[PDB]
């Protein structure tokens, strides 16, 4: 919007900074029984069968 | 007489022997049965590895 300043933009690049961030950080720590099931393109084989 | 007591005795001692063989039938089916037990829990361990 053009209504707003500078300053403005910036602290809203700040938060959205920080929340980008925030994503990232989900999709590195989050791992699943020594699996980081969201940081790499890959495929899962359950056995649901004899 | 003579051979038939011959044939009589054959007999007998032949039955003596041929109870030795349900014996060792047995005790080789038992341990085939052991195996058997060690068989499939391998196969149900190597169904929850894959």
């Amino acid at each position: 919007t053009g209504t707003n300043s500078e300053s403005d933009l910036s602290s809203i690049q700040d938060e959205i900074k920080s929340r980008l961030d925030e994503i990232d950080r989900v999709s590195g720590q989050t791992q699943f029984n020594g699996v980081n099931v969201l940081a790499k393109n890959g495929s899962m084989k359950i056995q649901v069968g004899a | 007489a003579n051979r038939f007591t011959s044939n009589i005795k054959g007999l007998t001692q032949a039955a003596r022997n041929a109870n030795d063989g349900i014996s060792v039938a047995q005790t080789t089916e038992g341990a085939l049965s052991e195996i058997n037990n060690n068989l499939q829990r391998v196969r149900e361990l190597t169904v929850q590895a894959t």
